């Protein structure tokens, strides 16, 4: 028990109902949920739509622009537990230009773990100075809820309830919030007053029982909350408690966050100064610089200044090619985002580079694989550098390319002598074809 | 639309994928 | 080592889309097809007529490109330029093309920014707003939809009086990128379509009752009318000072055993709804007395109900709130019980 349905992850629905229905049987979202501009939707299509399954979200909620819901009463009427792994610029639950919405009727909602509220510029909306905000988020100073039809009075919030200037307070015309004594701190407490276990957390069906809860702590395990979980079981999404065939499968199936085990935790990466181990897929201590290979799309990246180039820092093996385009403290941040490369897969270009002066910020690269090709079997293109004046230190340097040919073309400022040097250093001497190495424009 | 002529083009000029 | 391209290239196909653009030029081949590495096609955004990608050879008829990444209602200058190779021989200078100019379509404009809904007289409603700061194209005009909601169900049926009587007196960063994430996500009512002005006044309006305004910006008006999203506010005309008050002097009647029965008249036009009926009266040197009757009260009873007084002379006053505020008192009337 505890979480009967199945686990579905984070989703964003726009523009249709289709999606939403695969929130029939899931009970818990790994992930977030977003609700968003859905314009030709009508009262009469959200008379039906119910999901009285789902207890708990990850991260956030979010519901912008989406027309003819009046009320989320009837969609999420047993969501008690917004985690707030990761949230939304600091909030874990949006409602931004939410016309036609009426009341918020999240009356079962007990707990926000981590994060604020954004309730904003809803037209439409009532019940709102009615709920007691103190009693959900830990923190309150950080809500942001102005421009809503709360404020500028028009709102009849009328409830049937223990109130907290005292006021009462409720959820909706016909739900009122539920406040449980103040000796149950977080664990929640029954109907008749008794508090849940230290393990349960909003709402539970038996006091003083593990497990009869309705939302885990600290984690779960076969539908029982618990402190940590036993060996051989490894958190996950710091939320649930999984073996090791499980964190296995899902590194696997990346072959995108291939996940790795480390302190008893199946994380989506290795943190610094550590490397995953293809044996047992445990993050251990590494000697020197960390290999970090970095994948590309579609084999191949262009780097326009210093910001594209922000993303490589720290890469080493490339298992794609890298296309230089910059025409404008450079040439010494260059050095800092790439000058760990060690090994390109593809081929690199440089290519209108108007701002380069020299290579020198591939300051370790040895090995060009040349495993793809620009056409005509290309492993090094330089095409118009306007003041490209030295590749590399061929006395202190080295370089070696496996596959593929040179091209050298409108290279005025590049003597003949330093490609020379290149193609003797990288041993494609014998590649190079006619009209391959620009003989009269190179140089000058 | 120019996205499914671009492609017709790209296939008779360029020959990519198709 | 420089351009010096002396023969021509000719566009022979331009096709435009809202964001896209599709050129075609006349095929381009030297005298030795090896020399050619590839077209090279520069685009800006030229306002004014007073004016990089690299595009692979075609194989061995009319190649093309297409743009995809521009702003819709733009004007761009565009020419293609020939690579050629500086061959052994006297070289092959190769081809461009002149700067033609070509605009994109529109699209749907954004939605009207700041709109700001006054209400300075009792029947009417001044709206004001800022064009879209993404117009997409020629704003023709802008289109306002004013619907009347109605008062809220709930308060029909609540007595007042009782307790609970309080009526309704009817870091920039990260907002920033919260505020432009949230923009960029958007990619018979009687109405108005105002032509050529930000500013309407809405006039023959009821007094005192909730208005909801919707407001579009438009840039096509007769071939099949295209247009934004809409923008809503929402207002609330303000009251007539004198519509709240109570016509009629109140009449009594008194029964046998010292029974009072009120009458007056309900006030047909209120600003909203009644919410309750305040009945004060006060004998010649007596304390003021006053009692509430709630709207359930008011129809069950036909008036009001009075018993149990000592003999004397009273006075009447009877007051009507309304939401807007307390209406004016009623002029005394004076009557008499029988004191056997």
């Amino acid at each position: 028990h505890l979480y009967p349905g199945e686990v579905c992850p984070g989703m964003d629905i726009r523009n249709n109902l289709t999606r939403l229905h695969e929130l029939e049987n899931c009970s818990v979202i790994e992930g977030h949920l977003q609700i968003l501009l859905m314009f030709k939707t009508r009262p009469e299509d959200f008379r039906d739509l119910s999901f009285p399954k789902l207890i708990m979200i990850t991260d956030y909620l979010l519901l912008f622009r989406v027309y003819g819901l009046e009320s989320l009463k009837d969609l999420f009427p047993n969501l008690t537990v917004i985690r707030g792994s990761r949230l939304f610029f600091n909030y874990a639950l949006v409602i931004f230009e939410m016309v036609h919405l009426k009341e918020l009727g999240l009356y079962n909602l007990m707990n926000i773990t981590r994060g604020s509220v954004r309730i904003e510029k809803n037209n439409e909306l009532c019940y709102l100075a009615t709920i007691d905000w103190s009693r959900i988020l830990d923190s309150v100073e950080d809500n942001y809820i102005v421009l809503n039809k709360d404020d500028n009075e028009e709102c009849g919030d009328v409830c049937p309830c223990p109130a907290t200037q005292f006021v009462e307070r409720c959820w909706t015309h016909s739900h009122c919030q539920k406040v449980c004594p103040t000796i149950c701190k977080s664990h929640g407490c029954t109907a008749e007053g008794l508090c849940c276990h230290k393990e349960c957390l909003g709402n539970c069906s038996e006091p003083d029982d593990p497990t009869k809860c309705v939302a885990c702590r600290n984690f779960y395990l076969d539908g029982q909350c618990v402190e940590t979980c036993p060996p051989p079981y490894y958190h996950f999404q710091d939320w649930r408690c999984v073996n090791f065939s499980f964190c296995q499968d899902l590194h696997f199936k990346c072959r995108c966050h291939q996940y790795v085990i480390h302190n008893n935790k199946c994380i989506p990466e290795c943190p610094s100064g550590y490397t995953m181990n293809s044996s047992n897929l445990m993050c251990t201590p590494c000697l020197g610089p960390c290999p970090k290979v970095c994948q590309i799309l579609e084999g191949e990246k262009t780097i326009d200044s210093v910001t594209s180039a922000q993303e490589l820092r720290g890469c080493t093996v490339i298992n794609g090619s890298l296309i230089i385009n910059i025409r404008g403290n450079l040439a010494a941040e260059l050095e800092a985002n790439l000058g760990l490369i060690e090994e390109i897969s593809g081929f690199l270009k440089i290519r209108r580079s108007y701002a380069l002066v020299s290579l020198s910020f591939f300051r370790k690269l040895h090995l060009i694989r040349g495993e793809t090709l620009e056409i005509g079997n290309y492993s090094f293109y330089a095409l118009d550098n306007q003041n490209l004046r030295q590749l590399w230190d061929w006395s202190k340097h080295n370089l070696t390319i496996t596959q593929g040919k040179l091209f050298f073309h409108y290279n005025p400022k590049l003597c003949l002598s330093e490609i020379h040097k290149m193609e003797e250093v990288s041993g494609t001497k014998g590649r190079q074809e006619r009209n391959d190495i620009a003989l009269k424009t190179n140089g000058d | 639309s120019l996205e499914e002529e671009w492609a017709q083009i790209e296939c008779e000029v360029y020959g990519r994928g198709c």
